[PDB]
């Protein structure tokens, strides 16, 4: 699809089995959610936005889908104001910018 | 809202 | 153009007379850069993002060039970590994101 800008360019997402939705980010490196389901071990990393650094729990290898699209990326669980979906994510479904 | 992030 | 998410969609823009460079930022509202030369009034706003909120000068109608393209549109201006272009200018370039 071909999304305009004129709102906020959120997409469904599904992880661990639940529907959530997540804003499409070109200015985030890595995928950003508040909450998840998965069970298992993360490693504590940390990301920098405007504002300074917080911590993050690193998840790995997590089967998610994105607008219907099945990728396998690294999905960070932190305190982001609202759920994104990063470069490493958008490049694995052919996601571009144009104009 | 900004939400620049970068690791 | 057409860019792919590999790496940082960094573009050139050019406001109160100088070459600057800027991120593309599908996950900003707005447009902040970290210092310019503008002439005339601004108001003082605060905005949020991952890591806390930003206090920034806030510029309306003001005229920017993002790869050539012509544009004018709200600015903010203020001490953050890189310069952003957000959603507010890159619907003037009919910027879309494409997948």
């Amino acid at each position: 699809p071909q999304i305009t800008l004129w709102q906020r360019p959120i997409v469904t997402i599904k992880i661990g089995g639940q529907l959530k939705e997540a804003l499409l980010n070109t200015g985030a490196d890595d995928t950003v959610l508040e909450e998840v389901n998965l069970p298992g071990r993360w490693k504590p990393k940390l990301i920098g936005g405007i504002g300074g650094f917080v911590k993050v729990r690193q998840y790995d290898q997590v089967p998610i889908e994105i607008c219907g699209h099945k990728v396998i990326g690294t999905v960070l669980v932190g305190p982001t104001p609202t759920n994104v979906i990063g470069r490493n994510l958008m490049t694995q479904i052919g996601c571009t910018l144009n104009f | 809202r900004v939400l620049f992030e970068a690791m």
